[PDB]
């Protein structure tokens, strides 16, 4: 009845698992008692050691083919594998080991999806994203540091539904949630358009809720739903409150320069 | 074999695993030996994750700092950028506005709530509950225990109780437990009666719902949640009490995060403060007071929450050094002293041109070395057993004036008695606490479920897994306290006129000093946070963090001196040394956080 996720954990800072559980609308705990059977998850699991990696075993062999693998963060190809160590083993033989007989896999966050703030320069560990390890499997990406809550439990909520993945684009987001740039239907479009900006921090512009494009807003080249869906059931986003978007469901956005060094070419958008 | 810190250490017992750690944030594997009867004799503790935040920042810019070291740990979210911030501005000489300074208190008291009791409920309790004792309840009796527990949360009827009993008796009957698969359900580890486990286990379901509204108040000030915005010289979330709705703050703003912080109150002062203390009770009577380790003797934190802004002679959480358990005389801990603050690396996968020193943080050292000691049992790729003799973590070794430290709420409330005692009138909050706590656990709580009394003195209390976890729960309930004035100051400021929440001075690069260093400290929700920048030219030059679970976590020094994690585990007996019910226990008292540990 209930579809098993293994949820896995590379590389990350567990702000992804986080911002699942602050899901609304539906609610994470509904999502776990009601919607799919969350059989491994290092976060929230009854289970330790021997007793866990045990788990993951069962649930393959008894829905082979029909289990989501859910993958927070991602592995790192230097120091053998072992900067990221399960059972006394590299993290990327049990990716490659759990993704072989999974329905789906889901890269939750741009860590998973792209590489994250381990992958920027100069990649100590070779963190690496899942589409690069795992390539003969079918893969949605949700990427932002981390994605809103909604979207993610959005995901499943849907994949659960169909028993399909959602629509993707090119770069493998899914449409519904990923095709309109924040910029698009930012609040202080007005302000953008009649070219009002904030230019110093608390400035009376920065006061009248101006544009942060000279702030360094990434809105204009970033894919999300944070004007729309908003964060934490629609109470603000950083734009609202006061901080530019740095860009952060962006592959590579933390080697893309300053965050406060403004986009060039304001024609363009 | 050996001795140290007053520990008998002895590898010679049966070895026991576990790897992976749970119910944990990041990656962490343990070893212990246990003696001829199942006594813990020596433990070892694995960071088993390493991502190198603090070499991916060499070069950038000291303003985007704080964005990186976030993603250090989304639990922990926002520590690490309080930490920048602080040590940007600690190096540029950038004083911050009045509102500015109560807004980051306010969402650094705010983690601390969301941080402690979600950890005590969904990563915590299961250590200490039942889930399956709980289907065995009476809802009745249930009731009855939550109205003895806590009189004034509403939530305490029969029917309630058998409602949250019965979705918990489908899901179990449906053969797909999640969570609760492969348990230590029914071990003798475990004490509680049923109608105990029934009302921990409706609260852990009650906090899971509830957590994500406190965290609403980072999502005002700092646009979302996890990660909120942080910057140097200030907040972003500019004021206009009045075109007010175009602001980041009005005063609808400051009323909704009011209404939040007054339902966290009702929380920590009816639901969390309460269960920890029926749980403690329980587990004392028992007679389960293992796991004290290094609270014992030795404790630090750098002190925090000065009501008085730049005045840590005012801080409400007062800090310092306690040694050799002398609560008579707090050492003062000063994070700029070379002498002080250093990591070794001797048993860390790193290396320092002469390991056997520790380097103070402006002079830190970060390069990688995963190297396995000779009597490694396995391979390089593929452990069995692992070689404390030789390095066997990727976390440091952080030392105070080379003493082994344990940090966290334990280490704060014991340092805010001991201040207390010494006369300082900011820790009179955290003093009654402690002594309404022990009264609770020795004397009322007992009379009320018909169990003897007992006489601990808080001496004896405190330094033990039981007072670990009932420390977490005070300073919940105390930032909650703390952060409901910082609001009323906040909005009185904003009235009087002052509606500053930037200063930007210094924010052009071309204003810097050439070279500069800086500190930034934060007592994060898991102990003492410090942050050390040295600024050059505009970029980063170097950039160390030392944090909470790097102390506590350590593995051994150049000395042998064993951190705070591995002393806790020493000397405790396990009902069944192949399973970690103990050992779990006691590891999630210190609420470790891998990531932050090794960053
Ligand atoms: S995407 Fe961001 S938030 Fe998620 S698990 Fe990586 S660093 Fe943390
Ligand atoms: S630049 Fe940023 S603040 Fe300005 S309208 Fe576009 S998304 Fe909004
Ligand atoms: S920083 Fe990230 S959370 Fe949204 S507003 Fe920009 S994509
Ligand atoms: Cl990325
Ligand atoms: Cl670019
Ligand atoms: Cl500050
Ligand atoms: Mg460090």
């Amino acid at each position: 009845p209930r579809t098993p996720v293994l949820w896995l954990h590379g590389l990350e800072c567990t702000g992804c698992s986080e911002s699942f559980i602050r899901s609304a609308h539906p609610l994470a705990k509904d999502v776990v008692l009601s919607m799919i059977s969350l059989d491994y998850d290092d976060t929230l699991m009854a289970a330790a050691g021997h007793q866990a990696e045990a788990i993951l075993e069962e649930i393959m062999t008894k829905y082979k083919g029909n289990y989501i693998l859910a993958v927070e963060g991602n592995p790192p190809l230097n120091q053998d594998g072992m900067s990221c160590i399960i059972g006394g083993r590299p993290f990327i033989e049990q990716l490659k080991y759990v993704a072989k007989d999974a329905k789906a896999i889901i890269s939750w966050g741009s860590c998973a999806s792209w590489g994250g703030v381990q992958a920027a320069k100069p990649n100590p560990t070779q963190a690496t994203p899942v589409h690069k390890v795992i390539t003969d499997k079918p893969i949605i990406k949700v990427p932002g540091c981390p994605p809103i809550a909604e979207v993610m439990t959005g995901v499943i909520t849907y994949m659960l539904t169909f028993d399909r993945i959602p629509e993707l684009d090119r770069q493998g987001r899914p449409k519904m949630f990923y095709s309109q740039r924040i910029h698009d239907k930012c609040y202080r479009r007005p302000h953008f358009d009649a070219g009002q900006f904030v230019e110093e921090w608390d400035d009376e512009s920065a006061r009248k809720g101006f544009c942060l494009y000279k702030m360094g807003c990434k809105g204009p080249t970033t894919y999300n739903a944070c004007s729309t869906t908003r964060w934490n059931e629609g109470t603000s986003f950083p734009i609202q409150s006061g901080h530019g978007c740095i860009g952060c469901s962006e592959d590579g956005f933390w080697d893309k320069g300053s965050f406060y060094d403004r986009l060039t070419g304001i024609s363009q958008f | 074999a050996y001795a140290t810190q007053g520990f008998n250490l002895d590898d010679r017992g049966r070895r026991i695993v576990v790897d992976p750690v749970t119910r944990i944030e990041g990656h962490m594997r343990c070893e212990v030996n246990v003696d001829a009867n199942n006594v813990i004799r020596n433990a070892v503790s694995t960071g088993t994750m390493w991502r190198g935040l603090e070499v991916i920042l060499k070069g950038r810019d000291p303003r985007d700092a704080w964005a990186f070291v976030e993603r250090i740990c989304g639990v922990c979210t926002g520590c690490h950028a309080l930490a920048s911030v602080r040590a940007v501005e600690n190096a540029l000489d950038i004083r911050i506005p009045k509102n500015a300074h109560l807004i980051r208190e306010i969402m650094a008291k705010t983690l601390q709530v969301h941080d402690h009791a979600v950890h005590f409920y969904h990563l915590h309790a299961l250590d200490w509950v039942d889930v399956m004792s709980a289907l065995k309840a009476d809802p009745k009796r249930t009731s009855e225990l939550q109205q003895l527990v806590s009189p004034a949360h509403p939530l305490s009827s029969a029917g309630y109780f058998r409602d949250i009993q019965n979705r918990l008796k489908r899901f179990v009957e449906s053969g797909q437990l999640g969570p609760f698969m492969n348990g230590y359900w029914g071990s003798k580890a475990y004490v509680l009666p049923p109608e105990a486990n029934l009302m921990a286990v409706t609260h852990y379901l009650e906090a899971l719902d509830l957590q994500k509204e406190w965290v609403k108040i980072h999502t005002i000030f700092g646009g979302k949640n996890p990660h909120p915005n942080y910057l140097v010289g200030g907040v972003p979330c500019a004021i206009n009490l009045d075109g007010a709705a175009s602001a980041p703050v009005n005063m609808e703003r400051l009323s909704f995060v009011k209404a939040r912080i007054d339902e966290i109150i009702e929380f920590n002062k009816n639901v969390y403060v309460p269960d920890v203390l029926a749980i403690g009770t329980l587990y004392k009577q028992a007679g389960w007071l293992y796991g004290g380790g290094l609270a014992a003797t030795n404790v630090l934190d750098y002190g925090e929450y000065p009501n008085v802004a730049y005045n840590k002679s005012t801080d409400q959480l007062p800090g310092g050094a306690i040694l050799n358990g002398n609560w008579d005389e707090v050492f003062p801990v000063d994070p700029r002293d070379s002498q002080q603050v250093q990591e070794f690396v001797s048993h860390s996968w790193y290396k320092y041109a002469d390991e056997s020193v520790g380097l103070h943080p402006w002079d830190g050292v970060t390069e990688p070395n995963y190297v396995l000691g000779a009597n490694t049992k396995g391979t390089r790729t593929r452990i069995e057993q692992i070689d404390e003799s030789a390095k066997y973590s990727w976390i440091k070794s952080p030392r105070w004036r080379g003493h082994a430290m344990e940090v966290g709420p334990l280490s704060r409330y014991i340092l805010a008695y001991a201040h207390a005692r010494s006369g300082n009138k900011y820790a009179e909050r955290p003093k009654e606490q402690l002594e309404y706590s022990a009264q609770m656990i020795n004397s009322a709580i007992p009379k009320a479920l018909g169990l003897p009394e007992t006489q601990y003195t808080l001496k004896q209390l405190l330094p033990s897994t039981i007072g670990r976890t009932l420390a977490r729960a005070l300073e919940s309930q105390y930032c909650g306290e703390m952060m409901h004035s910082d609001w009323h100051d906040l909005v009185a400021n904003i009235r009087a006129g002052d509606t500053a929440t930037a200063n930007v001075d210094k924010w052009d690069p071309a204003t810097w000093p050439l070279q500069a260093k800086g500190v930034g400290t934060v007592a994060a929700p898991r102990g003492a946070l410090g942050h050390w920048i040295r600024i050059k030219d505009g970029r980063i030059e170097n950039y160390q963090c030392v944090v909470p679970t790097t102390w506590n976590g350590s593995p051994r020094d150049y000395k042998g001196q064993i951190g705070a994690f591995e002393a806790s585990l020493m000397n405790t007996p396990m009902v069944n040394p192949e399973q970690p019910v103990e050992i779990l226990r006691t590891l999630h008292s210190f609420d470790p956080c891998l990531a932050c540990s090794t960053h």
